[PDB]
């Protein structure tokens, strides 16, 4: 995450930390990206569900 | 690489309704910092990429 | 490599609650550090990877 502007360099610190500690712990990353990569080339297209 | 961003957007639009303060503080052991919730329809202040 | 880490995770926790302070600090000839029970459901403070 990188700041837009100059007063927006706290925002992107906290919030580059809080969204790959998420992938990191609360989901798969290796198995995610397997099938994301998988389902785009086999199907010709891939759908992510985001809840 | 533009699949991703989209997900860290809607994540992050998330993360700043449905966490507390107190969890941001454990997570990231700095000063916590708010977004005004009718500013979330745009990202003005931030920019997802992968790493 | 994830599945090390999937496995050394889940033996921080286990160290975090089998094991007394004394056997740490053998272990280890340093000052202990304890961490709250509670917090152990999420890894916040530790990353875990190959060497």
């Amino acid at each position: 995450v990188t700041p837009v502007t100059w007063e927006d360099v706290q925002g992107a610190r906290q919030n580059e930390l809080v969204l790959n500690y998420q992938f990191r712990t609360k989901l798969n990353r290796v198995s995610f990206i397997d099938n994301y990569v998988r389902s785009v080339v086999d199907d010709g297209t891939g759908i992510v569900r985001v809840g | 690489a533009k699949g991703m961003s989209e997900i860290g957007n809607k994540i992050i639009a998330m993360n700043a309704v449905f966490l507390a303060e107190h969890e941001v503080v454990r997570i990231t052991n700095e000063e916590f910092v708010t977004i005004k919730r009718e500013d979330l329809k745009g990202n003005f202040d931030l920019e997802v990429d992968i790493s």
